[PDB]
Order: C-alpha cells, then structure tokens, then sequence
C-alpha cells in the first residue's frame, strides 16, 4: 500500500515477525500441562516437587512421556489469595497435598486445616472446571500412626477400624465430599510414600483424562 | 404432500445451519477448529437447502417432470450429490475429529492451536474435495438420465461407485471410528477404576441413530431402484427416502450444536437478540 | 557492538566477490542490514537491504540481479555475493545496521568498511556545496534538498544527516530530520520544510570535520548527497 | 513487645493525620467543577476532535 | 499500656471523623447538580491490538500518547505503537505471573511484576537492539501489584506484602518502605507532580504517601470491600479508587473524605481498574461483566459504556494528551476508544 513510508513497511514487517515469534511461543505453551501446586506448608509438597523434577511462585519443569508440566508451587506468597488464585483459572489440574499422617497434628487440627483449604480450593469460582490430583503423601508414617492414634483425633464422627484401608479409605472421602460441582469437577486421589516413578505416572494418567475431557468438551460429548 | 413439507425443512435448514454459521461467526469461545467442522457441516447443509432443494420442490411439484436444459439438468444433479455428499463426508470428519479429541489428546488440547487448525483446514478440504469428485462425472457422461422430460440419476456404473464413496465408505468409517471412541472412553473409565462420560455415548448413539435413519434407507432405496432385479421397488418409497434423507440437514444443527452448551449460550444470545 | 567486513582487495572485470559482514554484541537477527557504496574520493551510494528474518530486500538500480544480499542470522553475518563485477563497483562497501519500530534509529552504526578494487524517478538529493573551510567555536548551518518531499502523510520527515570523518566510516548525526543519535551531542540539530533541510552545528570542534552526507528514507532506492566537507 | 510497638505507632500515625489543614468540602468540590470546567475544551474524550486531527481515524 | 493505647486510637478515630464531619458542609452532588450533564459518550473501537495468547493483566501508556505496554499471563511485554497497531517490542519475562507493568515517563524502561514478588526493570533504548533485564527490584515478600516510575531511576511499587516501596533503580534497592497498609496494596497512583502517591489495598482502605517523606499523610476508608484500583484526579488534589464494592470513590485530599461515590444498582461486581479523562471531567472504570463504564465525575451519571470486551475488563489508560483511552481484558485483547 502506498500510503506507508519505507519505515512504516519496515515497522509493519517487524509487527508481523513479532506476531510470528508470538503464536509459535503460544504453540509450546498450548503443548505445556499448566499444574497449581497447593497443599498446608508441611503437606509433602516438597517430596512431590523432588519426584515430579526427577518467595514469590515457584515454578518447576518437567517431562513425562512427551507431555512437558509446568508446575506452580504457590506455597512462598503469604498474602490474600483471592487476589491472585485467578492468575490459575487456565490450569489443566490442581495437584493438592495432603500430609495423611497429620489427623493427629497441630496447627486447630492440621487434616481440618488441610480440608478447609481444600474446601476453598475446590468450590472457588475460578476453578469451577478444573480437576484436582490429591497426594495423600505420608502413607508410611500414617502407617506407623493409625496403630497408636485413632483417626476421633480429627474426626469423632467416625467409626471404622484404625486398620490403614479403612482410615486412608475414610480420609479420601472426607476430602473427595468436599466436591461440590460434581457435575464439572473430578478429584483423582492418589496415596503417596518415598516413590519415585509412581506418582509421575499418576500426573500424567490424570492429566490426560482431564485432557481427553477437556477436548470432549471442546467437540460436545461431555 | 410431498412439495410444501420440502419448503417446511428449505425454512428449517436455513434457520438451523444459519444459527450455526452465525454463532460461530459471533462467539470466540465458539471459534474452535472443532466448530469450524460443524460450520462446514452446516454450509453443505445450507447450500442443500438454498441450491439443491427449491428444485426440489419444483421436481415434486411438476410430479418428477423437468422443464429445463440438460446443461441445467447436470446441475442440478451435480449440486445435489456434491451438497449432499458435503454433508455426508462433514458427519465422517467430525467423527476423526471427535477421534483425535480421544486418542491423540495431547494435539487436539486446545481447539485453536495452528496444528490443530492446518488439520480441519485439511479434512475440511477433502470433505469438499471429495464431494465434487463424486459430484463432477455428472457434469458429462455419467448424468444418463432416460429422457430430457426427467432428471435423475439412475444408471448401475455410477449409482454403485456413488452410494459407496459417497455413503457406504464414510457411514462405515463412522460408525467404526464413534464404536472406537465408545470403546476407547469405556477402557479409560476400567482403567480408571460418570454423568458426562454417559453424555459421550449418548452422543454416539444420537450421531450414529440420525446418520441411520436419514441416510441408510435413502442409500438402500437409491441402490434397490437401479441395481435390484425383481424388486417391489416405489417411486413413493424413493420419494419418501430422499425426504428422509434431506432431514439429516436438519437434524444436523440439532445433533452437533444443541447438546453443547457453548453453541446453546450462543444461540439464547441470539435468540434474545 | 562491532560490524567487521572482508572480502575485498583486486579483482578483475565480470570477475566475482563474496564481501561478508560478521555482527557481534548486538541483537543482529533484529535489524535490517544495508550495504553503502563509497567509490573512491565520491560519496556513498545505497546499494542493498535485507530486513529483519529476510522478509524483505531491496537493491539499487546499478546493482539489481547483478549483486545479491544475504544473511545467516545464526552466524550473525551478512553477505554480498557481487555476481558480474565492473570498474563502477569499485569502493569501499560498509555494512550498515537498521531497526525499524516507532522512535527507532536506523542506519544508527556503520562496520569499518571492505574496499573493493575492480581493476582497471529516485529521489534526488542535493547539498548545492561540496567544502566549507571554517573555524572551531562558531556555528555552522550545512543544508540540503530532495526532489520529492521527504514529510510523509504521518509527519514523519525522513531525513539522515551522517558526518563521515578523515579515514573513518560514517556515524548518524541526526534521523528522520529533527532527532539526534545516541552517542551525539546536542552541538548538531536538523531542521528542515519538507524538501528543503539544515543541519546546524552550533559550536563547531575539531572532531566536526569530515563529509556531511544528508540521505532520504521515505522510498527505496535510498539516496544520498554528494556530501559537504568541513574543514579546519 | 511487638503489639505495643504497632499500637504507638499506629496512634502516632492516628495523631498525624488528625492535625492536617482540612478545608470545607464545598471549596474542594468547587475546585475539582473549576478544573473541569477550564479544561473541558482540552479533553478529546469529554468533547470528541474531529476526525481530520483525532490520531485514531 | 495497650488498652489505653486502644482506647487512644479510638479517641483519634472519633477526633479524626468529627474533624471530616466538620468540613462537609456540601457535598460535590450539590455543588454540580446547577452543572450541564456530560451528555451520552459514545467512543467507537478505533483500534484491536491482538497478539497476546493470555489474559491482558495490566497495560501503561508512553507520555507520547502513542505506545503503550501490555503485559498478559503468557509471559510477555508486549510495546504497541497505537496508532498502527503494530508491536514495536515484545519481550519474554522470566516470570509468566504478571499482574502489573508500568512504562517510564521517558520512554527509555519498561517495569513489571507479579507473584515472582520481583519488579524486572527493562530497558528498551540499548545500542544492542534487543530489550534486556536492566534491573531485577528483588525485595517484597508477596507479589507485585504496581508498579510506576517517577523517573528512570526512581520507581514505587506496591504489594502483596501490604507494603509500598520506593526503588533506586541503579542501586537495585527500595530506599523507602511504606508500611501502613495492614491489607495487601494492590494499586498505586503517582499524583501529576510525582511528590505524593496514593495506594489502595485489601483492607478497603486508600493512603496518600509522601515519596520524600516516606509518611502516610492522610487515609481514606469509605470503601466497604477491597480496593483493586486508584487513580488521581489531573490537578492531583483528589483521586478515584474502584473496589472489589462495585463502587468508585472520589476522595479529596485537601478536605480529607469522600466526595461521590459511581454505582448504579444493576453493577453488582469487582471494579478492575481506574482512569481519568484529561479534563477530570470522565471518570472511567473497568470491571468484570466484562466492560468500562464512563461516568461524568462531577454528577456520578453513568455518562457511556465501552462494551467491546468479551471477558474481564482487567485494564484503562487515558492516554496523557487524553486523546484515547486504552481499556485491556481477560480476552487477551486491547482496544483503544474515542
Ligand atoms: C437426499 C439426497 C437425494 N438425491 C436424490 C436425487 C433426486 C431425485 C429426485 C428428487 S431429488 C441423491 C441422488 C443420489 C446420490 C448419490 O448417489 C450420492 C450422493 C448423494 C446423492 C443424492
């Protein structure tokens, strides 16, 4: 067009190569599993991230069968959370840590404290949509301490066998009944130790049927 | 009968296929490459029913007689199995596409990604590729209607090859890939081990049940007229199959847009509107 | 930031040179690169451009198809592969940086230069002088004028002032007629109608002397002035 | 201890505030209608330029 | 000690609302209602400035009036030449969390920042070519909700921290922390003369800082939930604040209280972001229901609506000649408007 200086056409051709630069790093970030990691301070978080990789966000990467996850450990950031928790609302999955062996821990009760955040987490508004992976992630040490502590530490409510099928059984359904949003909103719970392949392999199984469900949506099949 | 019913599904297709076109053309959060199938499903069907069926009804009409060229014979003949075939391939491609979302979920994963968009800008492309390839050897020597005074198609070298790349190829195609999807969503729920995955086969059966009860008599029909001997083969039985069929037109707003709530957020806008 | 440039020396009529430009400590993929003539004793002649990732590229007239520009942005370098070389070719070739975005400064930084020795409706622009013998301290007002006016329909008036100085490759003083460059003190200001331009050195220095070139950038090909000296 | 520091200092800040130099309401509101008015015709979103000098045609 | 401390605070918190009584002898409704209305604005989208892939989270225009930075989600910066659309840079932050970006009176930086809890000082104007970290402003303990710049070496930025801080750049150092604040602050705005600052945080509350001072002169609290905007009002004697109420406030430094409060009954979310138009007389708000209302400032009329946005209206910028205003979204869009 001639109503564009040489400069201008230049400026314009620099415009269009950022546009290229802009939608080929669209691309790989489209590629990448976006994953909020959250959880109480000392809920096994840190173990999560040492297996996954093998203040302010910490963002850790890793690969697994292709699939390249950004993980979003918010723990460092101290301050009012419904200013910033919308940054997510993109996230494919939040992965949330449970230490399992803190039924009978202090903060007033740290499994409450732990499903008090859960609760917030799960039924906020700008996760309406987005799955949840619960690490339950001490199961040896719960263990060591279902045998010696009943779980009417933390719920008097109960009455099961302090057998660890039973107790692990009765924790996950007492977070998993804090989903409202059935209908939207699936949590893929997995009890978590010292292992290294396992829980990397549980990411990307829940990932991809949280993917799959995503583009079923996308196409109207869900 | 026959003639104002058609007029009845002209007004239904083009209010239907047009929601879809104009949805897709308002609502971003509708501008995936997986709706860019389903506006290419609706476009077929919306040339069905602007180009292909006002002559139609004018052939009912007159009571099966034409009143015009060959050259506009082949035409109109041409436009039909290139319209209709358009649709037909559309419903094949959004099955790959639907089978893509399943089994290569990591490509598919968000519906807007260039990879993504230079895929349905191909099977898009060979829908309407493949629907003038079959259309086009009725522009010349295979339209050989009986008499000027009529305007069919009915000659076994073509009525064959027609049914079959035209129909029987893309429905079988179809039917196993939406089986595969079933079987591919069942294997995820064992190895799992919901409302919504419940949805999905409800949905294939709803695709599938439509593309059956459009589509197969009219094929059956359109193969019985010319390829049967000794059939008690109608022209009321043919009459009434290609209706059948042109209902897929349709159906098709309703099967592929209705059952998803982007498209029906989108379509109480523009009802409101 | 450096450009540094070989290929050069004699070579024969319809003979044939790769000059090569290697960049370094700049972003080179991002700029524009040109090559600028300077036959011996005469002023500079544009004679190529490659815009940034190659999108774009232009040649003068005297060198079109004859001579082709190239780029190997991963080796930060920039080529001219002079295919049918003539007695007119023969010059020092500078290899020229230039960014092009709102407030950029192209043609901002000029390599060393490579001399090559063959042996043996554009835009006008003219300076009507071609020496000044002056003294250091007083003002001095060169000035310029173009056959098309260089004030474009978005105001921009494109205009380059280069000072060239004794055995030196050009520097821009001044762009797009009123701004000055990085690195040049405010002793230089442009000024100018639209076809007709002053560049102003309100205090003149010893380092002042050298050829005073104005150039266009409103159309390709580029073209510049015969060039006025100052002088002690 | 660090509550009994937090509660001087917050009325040390309290007491800072109170001794300021308010004027009446209706004077600062006046003042805010007179920068208005004197600026009105300077305000492209308030009084649309015409489109030969709007730099957004 | 601590009761009487208390009781102390209290004493000063009545002393302090009778002496704002006591200068509210008029409110600005009284004053303006004798005042011509603004009349319908109806600014058109002269431009859509499309390049960003996530949620628009903060833009800043140039006192040129023409560029503008835009930082999104998908970790970029992006410099747009407005009046072209074109992108004149587009740089790659280290940090994806953005929630605030500023661009320095000159021209010559761009700043941002967000849940990295850095500020990253970028500066445009190198002989390299390339826009480079010149400065990362390391620091705060939460995340960074604004960012401006006085000049090329003096920034203030905001918090999640609930502390303001004034930076020297060259330094990398906040040599002032204001402090006050006991909700997280997240918007400032500097006032025309760049001697005072204003910030507005999560304990509804907004402060006017002196920046050579380093003192909270004056707090303003009308607001019944939290603070997300602020901006002054041009002659720097007042600003506007929009909150997480539904409601702008216009606050008076000079008398020290509210003025006029900018809700209509059908506005019933999260006001995103505040700007003035040049006069004052168009106090412009961003919300989600995803557009900008203008209001005619002196009445409180909802004087427009800048509808164009498809998701969270995140964003405004009047530019400084008041020529357009910029509004950026959750839609990944900017639109400029006049
Ligand atoms: C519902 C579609 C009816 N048409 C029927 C042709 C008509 C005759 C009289 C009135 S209309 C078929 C003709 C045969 C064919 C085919 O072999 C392949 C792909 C499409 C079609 C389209």
């Amino acid at each position: 067009g001639c109503t564009l200086s040489a400069e201008d056409k230049a400026a314009v051709e620099r415009s269009k190569m950022i546009d290229r630069n802009l939608r080929e790093d669209g691309e790989k970030a489209a590629r990448e599993v976006k994953l909020l990691l959250l959880g109480a301070g000392e809920s096994g978080k840190n173990t999560i991230v040492k297996q996954m990789k093998i203040t302010g966000i910490v963002e850790t990467h890793f690969t697994f069968k292709d699939l390249h996850f950004k993980m979003f450990d918010v723990g460092a950031q101290r301050s009012e959370r419904k200013k910033w928790i919308h940054c997510f609302e993109g996230v494919t999955a939040i992965i949330f840590c449970v230490a399992l062996s803190d039924y009978d821990l202090v903060l007033m009760n740290r499994m409450h404290a732990s499903m008090k955040l859960f609760d917030s987490i799960c039924n906020n508004k700008w996760f309406t949509d987005t799955s949840i992976i619960l690490f339950l992630n001490k199961k040896d040490l719960f263990e060591e301490k279902i045998k010696k502590s009943p779980l009417t530490i933390c719920y008097p409510e109960y009455a099961g066998s302090n057998t660890y099928e039973e107790a692990a059984a009765y924790i996950q359904c007492q977070f998993e009944d804090l989903n409202k949003r059935k209908d939207t909103k699936e949590i893929y719970t997995h009890f978590t130790c010292s292992t290294d392949t396992k829980n990397v392999q549980f990411v990307f199984d829940a990932v991809t049927d949280v993917i799959i469900k995503n583009n079923l949506k996308d196409c109207g099949l869900f | 009968y026959y003639a104002l019913s058609y007029c009845a599904l002209i007004l239904a297709i083009v209010f239907g296929n047009g929601l879809v076109c104009m949805a897709v053309l308002k609502e971003r959060a509708l501008q995936t490459t997986t709706n860019y199938l389903v506006v290419s499903l609706a476009v077929a069907d919306l040339l069905v029913a602007t180009l292909v069926m006002p002559w139609v009804v004018y052939l009912e009409v007159t009571g099966g007689v034409w009143n015009f060229s060959r050259i506009c014979c082949d035409v109109f003949v041409t436009l039909d199995v290139m319209m209709c075939t358009a649709s037909i391939l559309n419903l094949c491609a959004i099955s790959i596409d639907r089978y893509t979302a399943v089994v290569m979920p990591v490509h598919y994963q968000h519906g807007t990604g260039q990879s993504s968009c230079r895929r349905v800008a191909l099977m898009i492309t060979a829908v309407w590729v493949l629907a003038f390839a079959v259309s086009c050897p009725l522009l010349f020597g295979f339209n050989t209607t009986g008499d000027p005074t009529v305007c069919s198609i009915s000659n076994p070298d073509f009525v064959i090859y027609s049914s079959v790349v035209s129909f029987y190829l893309p429905f079988g195609v179809t039917v196993l890939v939406y089986a595969r999807i079933y079987v591919v969503l069942k294997q995820r729920r064992r190895k799992r081990i919901p409302l919504r995955e419940k949805k999905a086969t409800q949905m294939v059966a709803i695709v599938l049940g439509a593309f059956i009860v459009c589509w197969l008599p009219f094929f059956l029909t359109h193969v019985l007229n010319t390829h049967c001997q000794t059939c008690h083969v109608s022209p009321e039985l043919y009459s009434a199959t290609t209706w059948l069929g042109y209902v897929n037109s349709a159906l098709n707003p309703v099967i592929y847009t209705t059952f998803n709530i982007e498209f029906r957020k989108a379509f109480l806008k523009i009802l409101s509107c | 930031v450096q450009l540094v440039e070989s290929g050069g020396g004699l070579v024969q009529p319809g003979g044939s040179r790769k000059l090569s430009c290697s960049a370094s400590g700049f972003a080179f993929s991002s700029f524009g690169m040109h090559w600028v003539r300077q036959a011996p004793e005469k002023g500079l002649e544009w004679v190529a451009y490659i815009s940034s990732g190659s999108g774009t590229i232009y040649y003068a007239d005297t060198v079109k198809g004859r001579f082709t520009i190239s780029r190997d942005d991963p080796k930060n370098t920039l080529f001219l592969q002079m295919t049918s070389l003539r007695s007119e070719d023969t010059a020092m070739y500078y290899c020229v940086r230039s960014i092009y975005y709102y407030g950029s400064s192209p043609f901002d930084f000029w390599g060393q230069g490579t001399t090559l020795t063959v042996s043996s409706s554009d835009i006008v622009m003219t300076q009507a002088t071609s020496s000044v013998p002056v003294t250091p301290g007083e003002s001095v007002s060169i000035s310029c004028r173009s056959s098309k006016s260089l004030l474009h329909s978005n105001g921009n008036t494109y205009l380059y002032w280069f000072l060239q100085r004794p055995g030196q490759s050009p520097q821009l003083l001044i762009y797009r007629m009123s701004n000055l460059a990085s690195g040049v003190p405010d002793r230089f200001s442009g000024s100018g109608s639209g076809t007709a331009f002053t560049l102003t050195i309100s205090r003149l220095e010893a380092e002042d002397v050298g050829v005073y070139y104005c150039m266009q950038h409103l159309e390709y090909p580029l073209t510049f002035g015969a060039g006025t000296k100052l002088e002690l | 201890t660090a509550s009994i520091a937090q509660a001087r200092k917050l009325v040390e800040q309290l007491k800072m505030e109170a001794n300021i130099d308010r004027i009446k309401v209706s004077k600062a509101a006046a003042d805010l209608m007179a920068y208005c008015e004197a600026h009105a015709k300077e305000d492209p979103l308030l009084t649309p330029v015409p489109a030969s000098e709007n730099p957004f045609r | 000690e601590l009761d009487q401390l208390r009781q102390e605070a209290e004493q000063l918190k009545n002393q302090i609302r009778d002496a704002r009584k006591a200068c509210a002898d008029a409110t600005l409704s009284q004053i303006t209602n004798n005042i011509d209305p603004v009349g319908r604005i109806q600014m058109r989208t002269r431009r859509t400035l499309r390049g960003h892939l996530a949620k628009i989270y903060a833009m800043h225009w140039g006192t040129d009036s023409r560029l503008l930075v835009s930082a999104s989600q998908d970790g970029k910066l992006i410099i747009w030449d407005s009046y072209t659309t074109n992108k004149v840079h587009a740089i790659p932050l280290r940090s994806s969390w953005v929630m605030t970006c500023a661009y320095a009176p000159s021209g010559n930086y761009v700043a941002c920042g967000g849940l990295d809890n850095i500020c990253s000082i970028y500066n445009l104007k190198t002989r390299e070519g390339n826009v480079r970290v010149s400065r990362e402003l390391a620091g705060h303990t939460g995340y960074l909700s604004c960012c401006r710049f006085l000049d090329d070496n003096q920034i203030v930025t905001s918090s999640g921290d609930t502390t303001c801080a004034l930076w020297d750049i060259e330094t990398g150092q906040q040599t002032t922390t204001f402090t006050g604040h006991t909700g997280d602050v997240m918007s400032l705005s500097l006032a025309p003369d760049t001697r005072l600052f204003v910030s507005g945080a999560c304990d509804a509350s907004a402060k006017l800082w002196d920046v050579r001072e380093g003192m909270c002169r004056q707090t303003f609290t009308g607001h019944e939930s939290d603070i997300n905007a602020i901006c002054f009002f041009p002659n720097g004697n007042a600003f506007a604040t929009g909150s997480d109420d539904a409601t702008c406030r216009l606050f008076d430094l000079r008398a020290d209280q509210e003025l006029m409060t900018y809700s209509h009954d059908n506005i019933i979310c999260g006001i995103t972001s505040v700007s003035f138009s040049k006069s004052g007389r168009l106090l412009l708000a961003g919300y989600d229901d995803f557009n900008c209302n203008v209001w005619d400032a002196l009445k409180a009329d909802r004087a427009g609506v800048l509808a164009g946005h498809d998701n969270r209206v995140s964003c405004l910028g009047v530019t400084d000649d008041g020529m357009a205003v910029a509004t950026g979204s959750w839609d990944s869009f900017l639109k400029i408007w006049n």
